[PDB]
């Protein structure tokens, strides 16, 4: 009963959802489940992602659509309408280095009260954080990112929600898959248990909730 | 032309079996002009070690991209990984060489390469996490932004990161930041020494043997 | 038997599709009380889950073992993983229900289970990540120590966490912390209320729903 | 190259140096590379690890040997004479709750500064620890453990050196190569290049020093 219909996501997907979408720059995106949340305009997301996209693809489309209130993103650069509307003050834009947010979401998801990182130090990016000096190495504290909903990309997932990934494709997804309340995986195919390994596993069904074509 | 002359000269810096990291645009160029007798292996931060040139047409694989989107291959013993594995290889010091794009470097070696202030906000991407972490970093860059020096004595754009990048070549020099300034170690065959210093605000220690190349 | 009896019914506190770990001891014996109706996920914190019963002679692999290096056989659809992996299922929130064995639960509903001083020096393990992280903790355990309360008023052994226990369960009752301290909701059919109290040297709030079940 | 003689191991471990080992309880455990540290007596060991495993097994012969003067562990009960030598002064012995021993080898090998937990709160291992409020939850601040050389084991290697391992023999030893300043890797069997699949591999050869049997 994990699979349903793509129509559920207007039960999983609440107006103002924080959501947690995997993807780099389109690859390893849901894409489908963004499509339905354009079909019925949920919108004032707050969404994490690496980025948004192009304005033609992916997260960008719900940019595109004005669905979101606030991105939580490394990167922007590929998607002009993102720059108008954080510029124009209708977008909040907070953007965090790629590797700060993969352990930000990763704290969340393995239940950290937070990571002590270099990056940033001494740039933009420290402001107001904590800083913290462990053998006088200055680190920036950065904090564990949470969202109500994980809308995670893989290639498979067994009958009991086991999922892989493919190539470059996995990137932020089984991150998020782990930090958020409900998680909504979009696959490809659905292949019979035992067809993934349990060394080749990477994702446990366990944490999946839902799981769409 | 000019950025051939800089993609040449960061090559013959690679030494083989080195894990490498090229920013995208000027120093993907490195790629091409590998010694044939050198090896190495590329990281892209989207998550593959093993990265290759673009596929043939028709070998393309959609979920088989670079950092921008583009389509590569993999090479034999590739390995792909999710996006915190990525940066615990850069973060945490596994990555040998990081080639990136710059803005601005100054005369502590800090670098200015992912804002602009009111011009461009495409944001840091990982090159915050590249340029704190790699073992050695280096700077590829056109010496001037159309006449302006951009070795200058500090940065005035945002930087990247506190951390001292190791090398910088442009069409014109090749300066190594060091613990008391900036020390130009070759310049390039076709220009001259009094060219460089015009072209430089920020103070030049300059080296008693003086190489010819980029 | 009096362990049976305790198995049992913490065998009927676990619903269809949970993921559970139960420690070693006391609480593997629960696997054996599973309704039969109702299936579940067994993580062991050594790095798997769909942890399933031991091998016929001549099915064991050396690299499949419970967390007391025990031989087990895997499920179809189990995954195996990293240490890391492993506590970011167990603190992270993702383990449904821990069935832990106990030394001493008190009322504020801390439990002690990992050191005696001046005995048992085994380490901690995994015990606090379990105790703190799963989403519920249940304490699985004999009512007395040859005769000694083992609830208490406040816990004299060292913690194993602060986090508040949310179910004791003896050969004699069902007690679940709570706001407003201990809360006695069932009682052994082979005892009686007043025994219960007299061993139980903390506070039982005694409930009006009480139970005779185990 | 990266594969060489068991032999060669009184070469890179020296007396004295700070070790991780992999291995549950035995349980993936570079068997052969203890048994040579053994045969040749390399002494004063810090060794960092889950447990002591047994007197007659991985990790728990280097204790039997007295060849160390630390053990750095989450868990000692199983190996009387790890408890024997610490009540005797002889042998240092640093608990550490397993998943925090997890998360402060990785934070060595990813680059962090530390990382904040909730375990341990108010147990003995909050003695000695900076204690860090975010959101009104307490956490510890937990510090990198690093080491010389990480002694690990696995499955396979391909000939590039990538590795996979095997069930539960994975548990510490994908973490501590990435911790260690050098890793040697004890494996059961050396495959071609294009045998482990770019989506299977758990550990890249790059990070991987030299290889044994
Ligand atoms: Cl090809
Ligand atoms: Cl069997
Ligand atoms: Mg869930």
């Amino acid at each position: 009963m994990k699979v349903v219909d793509i129509s559920k996501i207007n039960e999983l997907v609440k107006e103002g959802a924080t959501l947690m979408i995997g993807g780099f720059l389109g690859v390893g995106t849901p894409e489908n489940i963004i499509d339905e949340i354009i079909r019925h305009n949920i919108s004032n997301l707050t969404v994490i992602a690496n980025d948004t996209a192009f304005e033609d693809r992916g997260i960008g489309k719900l940019v595109k659509n004005k669905l979101c209130k606030k991105v939580i993103v490394s990167h922007i650069g590929t998607n002009p309408e993102t720059q108008r509307q954080m510029i124009e003050g209708t977008l909040e834009v907070e953007l965090v280095p790629q590797g700060t947010l993969a352990e930000r979401i990763r704290a969340a998801g393995v239940g950290l009260g937070g990571i002590l990182t270099p990056t940033g130090v001494g740039t933009v990016v420290e402001k107001d954080k904590k800083v913290i000096e462990v053998e006088g190495k200055k680190y920036l504290l950065e904090l564990p990112i949470h969202a109500d909903v994980a809308l995670i990309k893989a290639k498979k997932a067994d009958y009991l929600g086991n999922l892989v990934y493919n190539l470059t494709a996995e990137n932020f997804n089984p991150i998020m898959a782990l930090a958020a309340k409900t998680v909504i995986a979009e696959v490809e195919e659905i292949v019979p248990t035992g067809t993934l390994s349990p060394n080749e596993i990477k994702t446990p069904g366990i944490i999946v909730d839902y799981i769409v074509t | 032309n000019p950025k051939e002359k800089i993609a040449i000269r960061v090559a013959q810096e690679l030494k083989k079996g080195q894990l490498v990291n090229l920013g995208i645009g000027l120093p993907t160029l490195v790629a091409n002009y590998i010694p044939k007798d050198i090896h190495v292996f590329f990281q892209s931060s989207n998550g593959i070690i093993g990265m290759g040139p673009a596929p043939k047409e028709g070998y393309e694989n959609s979920d088989l991209t670079n950092a921008g989107a583009s389509y590569i291959t993999a090479l034999p013993g590739a390995m792909t990984f999710d996006s915190a594995f990525s940066f615990g290889i850069i973060r945490g010091g596994h990555l040998d060489v990081t080639v990136l794009g710059g803005l601005q470097v100054d005369e502590e070696g800090h670098l200015a390469n992912w804002m602009i202030p009111g011009k461009m906000i495409p944001g840091m991407g990982g090159a915050m996490d590249l340029v704190t972490g790699a073992k050695k970093v280096i700077v590829a860059m056109t010496h001037t932004a159309k006449g302006t020096p951009k070795i200058v004595k500090k940065c005035t754009l945002p930087l990247t990161s506190i951390r001292k990048v190791d090398l910088i070549v442009t069409e014109l020099a090749v300066i190594e930041p060091t613990d008391e300034g900036l020390l130009l170690k070759e310049i390039s065959k076709e220009t001259t020494l009094d060219e460089v210093l015009k072209l430089t605000e920020a103070k030049l220690i300059i080296a008693d043997d003086l190489k010819i190349f980029a």
